[PDB]
């Protein structure tokens, strides 16, 4: 599922800027 | 047509009143922009409480008011090539005035650090609430979105591009309204600009593709934010940024099945790769967004006046309560780089 893909991305935590 | 006479006259009059408000707000902004405030307090006026450079909860010794104190070591700003951004962020913060922008109450510097003391927003980041709750209902998402729309309408009228919209940068105050923080990538550019900056999930395609770009990147970012608030995850993600960027530029976006048709229509017009079709970038400006069906129930003036009952009030265990913020380390606080920071 899309939600599962999101968890698998490893980018669920706070995201840094470039 | 869509609107009868009465609604048409009401809408036109509202759009004219916006113009009149923005005109006065630009006058007020430019006066402070052209003569910024400096050295309005000092460190020993404050007890340091807890880490939230660095941002610390502090208590003003004489008023007991709490503040978030951003502490920046000058020599460390220099080595990281950030003098102009730091100067500019402070300059912007002391010149703007809007109900959804965090308020710089004091600033000062000393031999080692620069200090920005703003109103403490005790509710924490939207990011935490969104991950915890999972996703926001469309009315809940819309209440926040309306505040960003108004805030961008304000900033863009001052020729300010914000460039780092994301839930991490949106604080929730004690009444449940948003306070935008972190103007470190904002810039006062009338035309185009070219800097590669922002957060991967939120970058407009024209940034990724190394084009000159304009304030339309903020409207793209609003589309990403609305989607993330209502889905619980962003419209473009992947393991690594380069794969996210391929998705962003692809011109394709998929929506959860619980998204309303109105919301999908709005997002297809914000998340529009074609700058000639992207809402916020057309002849009708921000009005294409404000008048969209998804915002049909939004009373824009009531949002601005903060008269709308918020859908969510973070737990408020007291002033100086830090529980909506997470826990961090423990550093202490020690002339360096004097010329570089004269204007601060
Ligand atoms: O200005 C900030 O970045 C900031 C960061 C972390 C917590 C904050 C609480 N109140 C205001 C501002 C804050």
């Amino acid at each position: 599922t899309t939600y599962a893909d999101f968890i698998a991305s490893g980018r669920t935590g706070r995201r840094n800027a470039i | 047509g869509h609107m009868g006479n009465a609604a048409a006259a009401k809408k036109g009059s509202e759009q004219e009143s916006v113009k009149e408000f923005l005109a006065k707000a630009k006058e007020e902004f430019l006066k402070k922009w052209e003569s910024p405030s400096q050295n309005t307090a000092q460190l020993d006026h404050f007890d340091r409480i807890k880490t939230l450079g660095r941002v610390m909860l502090v208590k003003h010794k004489e008023t007991g008011n709490h503040y978030a104190m951003k502490i920046l070591d000058k020599q460390k700003v220099v080595k990281l090539k950030q003098i102009e951004h730091t100067l500019n962020e402070k300059r912007i913060l002391q010149a703007v005035n809007f109900p959804f922008l965090v308020k710089l109450e004091f600033s000062f510097k000393d031999n080692s650090n620069l200090y920005m003391v703003m109103e403490y927003v005790p509710g924490g980041e939207m990011f935490s609430h969104l991950r915890r709750i999972g996703r926001f209902s469309e009315p809940h998402a819309r209440f926040y979105a309306a505040q960003i729309v108004l805030t961008f309408e304000y900033l863009h009228s001052l020729d300010l591009i914000y460039r780092d919209l994301k839930p991490e940068n949106l604080l929730i105050d004690q009444q449940g309204y948003i306070q935008v923080t972190d103007f470190g990538f904002a810039k006062r550019v009338k035309g185009r600009t070219w800097t590669l900056c922002g957060t991967p999930e939120y970058l407009a395609p024209e940034i990724i593709l190394s084009k000159g770009y304009n304030k339309a990147v903020d409207w793209w970012a609003l589309g990403v934010l609305i989607y993330e608030m209502a889905a619980g995850y962003p419209p473009f993600f992947a393991d690594q940024p380069i794969q996210i960027y391929e998705k962003i530029v692809s011109g394709k976006v998929r929506f959860p099945s619980h998204f309303s048709s109105d919301l999908k229509d709005l997002l297809r017009n914000l998340l529009q790769v074609d700058l000639t079709k992207r809402f916020g970038n057309l002849k009708n400006g921000v009005n294409d967004i404000k008048n969209h069906k998804w915002f049909a129930t939004t009373d824009w003036i009531a949002i601005y006046q903060r008269k709308v009952e918020a859908p969510f009030i973070p737990k408020f265990k007291g002033p100086g309560d830090t529980s909506n913020f997470d826990d961090y380390e423990e550093e202490e606080i020690r002339e360096k780089c004097g010329k570089e920071f004269t204007e601060f």
